[PDB]
């Protein structure tokens, strides 16, 4: 009964249970411990413990990261509890897009422009970007941008690039006062005429949040950027024509 | 919407040289062509490629090893290339009969060849372990790579090598040809009693079919969330951003439970591994071992 | 219990069907209407797959096996223990199935992200009514489907693949293999590059994604970047599935014989046919 092949075939399922384990623990560096909806410690943790952490040192001098560690938002959260049991949704108190929650949110990610190789910021705007331009496809530059509304919102007068990447990620949109707001390349459709945004109606397109650098863009920036645009599939559909 | 499956606006600007690190710049070739066709799906930059002492002497087993195997092929055709052209996938470099054991006697049409291709294979197979090794080593970088690749090297080693060594005969070994492999393959599960009854092979096929169920299911994640510039993995590691969280709340929502940044590629690279590292075993234990798997699953049900 | 950062996400909204009527979450579990509906046909097909095992006599998982009518039962109804019960469970999983998916939609809608997970989704579901639908139906039968058992349903695609000698043959079979290999390359690389930036050499920071490019770069001279691999995993993995269910609809539809026949076309061309010599002349 007990030949080489039935001891090696139960020494893997060994093996695969330790390992299923290992992988488990180890996807709980985020996140965990899980909390009550008010934000407290639960009791039910799940039958696998938190990884001891671990440090990651980040590259040029921007300190280290240890996971797990006591998290925090870092930011308020304009939400009520809905009901008295758990498992109910929480409605926003206020203008959900402002106040950055749901599909609207971002994250207090760290307020610097994520950086190549080199230490040289990551994504520039190609005026600032010797040697770029573009190459295949419909160029934007010039094109007027138009909101799920069909009314223009503004033009592209620039694209920022990720420069070791070599890739369009967001388009740079002059409003009609003149100031200009950030928008993501993957919320975008680049027709032969126009550049039609189905995200956002032209009036929430100054809703956008704005950049305190007219050449760079903080990882902080991005989030709270491609939240408000992303948002807007739910919370500007009345706007949304047909 | 847009899918973001083929770029839209391709930017191209100058090339990138890339890391410097401890690589030794001597090695490095100059910058190929952009290529506009390949900037629709990913990058558009070809080039420069490293080459030292293991890549010129990978690439040079590598081509004999090809080479022996063409030879071989232009004599199976007499020589006449519409004969070659016509029958390219039936023609095959076979191993030395049974009767030559494990000797390394064989004459070269009587699987000497053979023999002969397989040493070039092993050469350079090992010398482009030992570049993935050193690449990563020169700038630096964990050794995940290398050691992903024994897992694929582990099985090839089973099929060509330890397995044919414990048998006795080069005989049991794996010919070189398109359809001869194939017909090796079904002949090798009629011969064991069907490998459908391997458990290491059906341990084999749930990560192979796993490993597409994970790939779909990461890269449409992925990609997904990349209007969050979701794709900037590393980043996301070091500092967590609404990419990471909606990624991870579909899942946890979806099927109970949900993978970090990190962690997702830890279950990516181990369900890969398995495939092979389960295969190996499986075919190793068969013919030394077990003779049939049919028959050794009825009495371990 | 919550994520340490999901309560900012539970908001109202993004259901298909009901508005909020099913618009909370078991757990961890998001619900929606199609939450319920995927409920619905998963415990009425674990039920009858209980009823099919009392009608076979055993309870040991290993020996279950809800088969499809017989052939002569053609494309008709079957009564239940003689292929009705494998009817009705195929109505069920392809009931939840498609729940599933638009409970994944609903989900992200509600979470404001892309809808490709879905949609890589349905592939898989478009395979597995390529085996009990479409072939089934196509060649007249639901007794060419495949029975719902953990060994049997192996026995079945060995019965089926040697009715046409080696599937090897089967040229759509050795596109989707290759894809299938070519995937799993891919993940193995793609999963060990991140960690090899993530966790470096002791002694060393957190490598950047120059380094990743730079190290792909150096090894094969090139690197499809970061948002190409993520586009490629899903192509390939999809294609896979894709070129599985197109080797399986022409499978006894519109080819018969064995699948070795479909290359001695390329072997009897009237221009070479009969040079004399080699392995066909
Ligand atoms: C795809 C082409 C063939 C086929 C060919 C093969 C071959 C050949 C093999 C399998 C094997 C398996 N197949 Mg099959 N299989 C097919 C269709 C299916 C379907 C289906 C509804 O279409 C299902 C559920 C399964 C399920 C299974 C598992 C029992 C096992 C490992 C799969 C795996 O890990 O996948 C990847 C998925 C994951 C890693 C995620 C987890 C999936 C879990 C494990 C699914 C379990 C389902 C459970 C047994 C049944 C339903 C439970 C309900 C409560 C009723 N097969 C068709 C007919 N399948 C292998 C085996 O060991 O068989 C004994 C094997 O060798
Ligand atoms: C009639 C045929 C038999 C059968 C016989 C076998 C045999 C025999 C074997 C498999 C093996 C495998 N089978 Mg089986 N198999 C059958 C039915 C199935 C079914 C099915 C639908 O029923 C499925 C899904 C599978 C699936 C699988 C895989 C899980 C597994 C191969 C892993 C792999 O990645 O290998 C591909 C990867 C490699 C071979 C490693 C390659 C690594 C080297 C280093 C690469 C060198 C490249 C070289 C240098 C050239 C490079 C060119 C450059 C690009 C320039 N089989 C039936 C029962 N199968 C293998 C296994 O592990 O079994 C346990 C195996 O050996
Ligand atoms: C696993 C069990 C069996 C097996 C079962 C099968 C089955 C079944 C199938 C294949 C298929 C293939 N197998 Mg095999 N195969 C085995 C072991 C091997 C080994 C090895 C080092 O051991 C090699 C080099 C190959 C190579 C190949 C390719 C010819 C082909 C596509 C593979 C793929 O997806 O690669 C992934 C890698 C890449 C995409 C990178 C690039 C790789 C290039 C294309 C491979 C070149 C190999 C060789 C030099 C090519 C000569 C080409 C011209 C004819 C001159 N097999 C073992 C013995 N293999 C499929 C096929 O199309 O057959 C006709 C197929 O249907
Ligand atoms: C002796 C057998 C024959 C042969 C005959 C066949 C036959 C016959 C078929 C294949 C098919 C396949 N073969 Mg072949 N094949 C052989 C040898 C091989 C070898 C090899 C190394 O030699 C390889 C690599 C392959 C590879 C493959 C794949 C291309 C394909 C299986 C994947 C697929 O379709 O997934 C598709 C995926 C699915 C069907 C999964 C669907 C899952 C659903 C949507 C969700 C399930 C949920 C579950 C029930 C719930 C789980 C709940 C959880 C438990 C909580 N074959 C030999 C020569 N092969 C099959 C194919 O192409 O099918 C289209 C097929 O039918
Ligand atoms: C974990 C399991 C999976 C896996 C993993 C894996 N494979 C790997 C790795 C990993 C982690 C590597 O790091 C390594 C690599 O470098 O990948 C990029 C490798 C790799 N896996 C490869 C292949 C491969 N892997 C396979 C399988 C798998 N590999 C598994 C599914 C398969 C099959 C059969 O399924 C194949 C064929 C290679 C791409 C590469 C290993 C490279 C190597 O060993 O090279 C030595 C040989 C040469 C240098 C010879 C090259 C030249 C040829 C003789 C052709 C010449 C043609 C002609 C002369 C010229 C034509 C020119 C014109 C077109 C212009
Ligand atoms: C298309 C590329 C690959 C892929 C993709 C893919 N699969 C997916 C997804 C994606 C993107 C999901 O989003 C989804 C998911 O949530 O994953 C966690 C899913 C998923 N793929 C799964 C399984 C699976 N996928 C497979 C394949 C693959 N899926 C492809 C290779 C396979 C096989 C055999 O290769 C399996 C087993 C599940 C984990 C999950 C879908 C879960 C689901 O639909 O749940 C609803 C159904 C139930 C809770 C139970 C229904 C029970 C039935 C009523 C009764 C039993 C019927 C069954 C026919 C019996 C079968 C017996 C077997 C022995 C034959
Ligand atoms: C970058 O990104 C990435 C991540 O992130 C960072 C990720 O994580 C992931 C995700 C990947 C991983 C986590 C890796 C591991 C995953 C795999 C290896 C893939 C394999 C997956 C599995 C084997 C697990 C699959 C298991 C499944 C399918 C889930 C288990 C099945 C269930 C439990 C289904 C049950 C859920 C259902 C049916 C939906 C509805 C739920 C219910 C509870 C229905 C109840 C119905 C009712 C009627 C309830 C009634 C109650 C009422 C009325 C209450 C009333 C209230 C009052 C008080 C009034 C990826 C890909 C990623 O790329
Ligand atoms: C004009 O044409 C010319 C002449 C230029 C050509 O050259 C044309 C070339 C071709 C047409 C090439 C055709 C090539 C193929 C068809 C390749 C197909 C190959 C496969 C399908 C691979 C099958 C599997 C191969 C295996 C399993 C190999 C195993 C190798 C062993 C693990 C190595 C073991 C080592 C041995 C036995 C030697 C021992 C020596 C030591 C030092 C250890
Ligand atoms: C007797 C049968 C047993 C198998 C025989 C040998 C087969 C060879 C297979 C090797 C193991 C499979 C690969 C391991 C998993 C993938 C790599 C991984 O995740 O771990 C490596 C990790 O630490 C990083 O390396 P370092 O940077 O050096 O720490
Ligand atoms: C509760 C379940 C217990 C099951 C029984 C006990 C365990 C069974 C036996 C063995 C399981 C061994 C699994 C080992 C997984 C691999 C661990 C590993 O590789 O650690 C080092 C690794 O991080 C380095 O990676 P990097 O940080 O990326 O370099
Ligand atoms: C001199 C020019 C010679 C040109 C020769 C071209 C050879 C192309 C071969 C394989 C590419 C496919 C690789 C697929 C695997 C990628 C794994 C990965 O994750 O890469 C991510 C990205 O590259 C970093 O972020
Ligand atoms: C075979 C692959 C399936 C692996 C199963 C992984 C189980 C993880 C469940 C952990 C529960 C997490 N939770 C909800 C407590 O936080
Ligand atoms: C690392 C992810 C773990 C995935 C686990 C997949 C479980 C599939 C079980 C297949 C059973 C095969 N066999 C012959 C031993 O029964
Ligand atoms: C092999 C099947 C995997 C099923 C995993 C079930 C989902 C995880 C359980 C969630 C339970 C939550 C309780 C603690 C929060
Ligand atoms: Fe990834």
């Amino acid at each position: 009964n007990f030949d080489l092949a039935s001891l090696a075939i139960y020494s893997f399922w060994i093996f695969l249970a330790g390992l299923i384990y290992y992988l488990q623990t180890e996807n709980m560096r985020e996140g965990y411990p899980l909390e009550n909806e008010d934000g407290t410690p639960a009791a039910n943790q799940g039958p696998f413990p938190l990884p001891k952490p671990k440090t990651f040192i980040l590259p040029h001098g921007r300190g280290t990261l240890t996971v797990p560690g006591p998290e925090s938002e870092d930011r308020p959260i304009a939400l009520a509890r809905t009901a008295v049991s758990e498992g109910f949704p929480h409605a926003p108190t206020g203008d959900p897009m402002k106040d950055g929650v749901g599909p609207a949110s971002w994250v207090a990610r760290r307020d610097l422009p994520e950086l190549d190789g080199h230490g040289h910021n990551k994504i520039k705007p190609m005026k600032a970007a010797a040697g770029f331009h573009v190459s295949a496809g419909k160029n934007p530059i010039g094109l007027p941008v138009r909101g799920c509304d069909l009314e223009i919102a503004g033009k592209v007068v620039d694209i920022w690039v990720d420069i070791p990447e070599q890739m369009a990620r967001f388009l740079e949109v002059e409003l009609k006062d003149g100031s200009t707001r950030l928008l993501p390349m993957q919320m975008v459709k680049v027709q032969s005429n126009r550049v039609h945004v189905n995200a956002l109606s032209s009036d929430l397109f100054a809703g956008i949040p704005t950049i305190k650098s007219p050449t760079e863009v903080t990882l902080l920036e991005e989030d709270k950027i491609c939240g408000y645009v992303a948002g807007g599939l739910m919370y500007a559909a009345p706007k949304r024509k047909s | 919407e847009y899918q973001n499956i083929f770029t839209q606006v391709q930017v191209r600007g100058p090339a990138d040289l890339g890391m410097t690190e401890d690589v030794n710049l001597a090695n490095r070739s100059g910058v190929g062509p952009f290529s506009t066709l390949l900037g629709w799906f990913g990058n558009a930059q070809l080039g420069p490629i490293y080459l030292g002492s293991l890549g010129v002497l990978s690439l040079f087993s590598g081509l004999m090893w090809f080479f022996t195997i063409g030879i071989w092929f232009w004599y199976q055709a007499g020589w006449n290339p519409a004969v070659f052209l016509r029958d390219l996938f039936f023609f095959s470099l076979e191993p030395p009969a049974p009767e030559y054991g494990l000797s390394f006697a064989a004459p070269l049409k009587e699987g000497g060849l053979w023999l002969i291709a397989s040493f070039f294979m092993f050469v350079a197979v090992w010398s482009w372990w030992g570049r993935t090794y050193l690449r990563a080593q020169a700038l630096g970088m964990g050794k995940h790579t290398a050691w992903a690749f024994l897992s694929a090297i582990w099985l090839w080693m089973v099929l060509g090598f330890i397995r044919p060594i414990l048998m006795g005969s080069w005989s049991e070994a794996v010919p070189y040809g398109i359809f001869s492999h194939l017909d090796w393959t079904n002949n090798f599960s009629l011969v064991h009693g069907n490998l459908h009854y391997n458990p290491f092979h059906g341990l084999s096929i749930a990560f192979l079919y796993g490993s597409a169920l994970l790939f779909a299911m990461h890269g449409a994640t992925i990609l997904a969330v990349s209007r969050f510039g979701g794709e900037r993995e590393l980043e996301q590691i070091a500092d967590r951003g609404t990419a990471a969280e909606r990624a991870a709340l579909f899942w946890r929502w979806t099927m109970g439970f949900n993978a970090t940044m990190e962690g997702i590629h830890r279950w990516a690279i181990w369900m890969a591994v398995l495939v092979t590292l389960t295969g190996g075993i499986g075919i190793l234990l068969s013919g030394t071992v077990v003779d049939n798997w049919y028959v050794w699953g009825q009495n371990h049900g | 219990a919550l994520l340490s950062f999901e309560r900012k996400y539970r908001v109202p909204g993004g259901t298909l069907v009901g508005g909020n009527l099913f618009d909370f979450w078991v757990g961890p579990f998001y619900v929606g209407f199609f939450g319920v509906a995927t409920f619905f046909f998963a415990a009425l097909g674990i039920i009858l797959i209980a009823w099919s095992a009392v009608l076979q006599g055993t309870w040991n998982p290993q020996l279950i096996s809800v088969y499809p009518p017989a052939l002569e039962y053609g494309l008709g109804g079957a009564p239940l223990a003689k292929g009705g019960l494998w009817q009705i469970i195929t109505i069920c999983a392809t009931g939840a199935f498609v729940s599933w998916a638009l409970r994944e939609v609903e989900i992200c809608r509600k979470l404001g992200i892309g809808y490709h997970i879905p949609f890589a989704f349905a592939f898989a579901i478009l395979a597995y009514l390529t085996l009990v639908l479409f072939r089934p139906v196509m060649m007249g039968a639901w007794g060419y489907a495949f029975p719902y058992g953990i060994w049997t349903h192996l026995d079945w695609v060995s019965n089926t693949g040697y009715t046409y000698g080696n599937f090897h043959y089967n040229p759509a079979h050795m596109i989707a293999i290759t894809f299938f290999f070519t995937n799993a390359l891919a993940l193995a690389l793609h999963g060990a590059l991140v960690l090899s930036a993530a966790n470096p050499e002791k002694g060393k920071e957190m490598r950047t994604p120059d380094h990743e490019d730079t190290f792909f770069r150096d090894l094969v001279g090139y690197s499809i970047g970061t948002l190409g691999i993520h586009r490629l995993g899903l192509l390939l993995s999809l294609s896979a599935v894709f070129f599985s269910a197109l080797c399986m609809i022409i499978t006894g539809t519109i080819w018969f014989d064995q699948w070795v026949d479909w290359w001695q076309w390329w072997v009897k061309l009237p221009w070479w046919a009969n040079i004399p010599g080699g392995i066909n002349g």
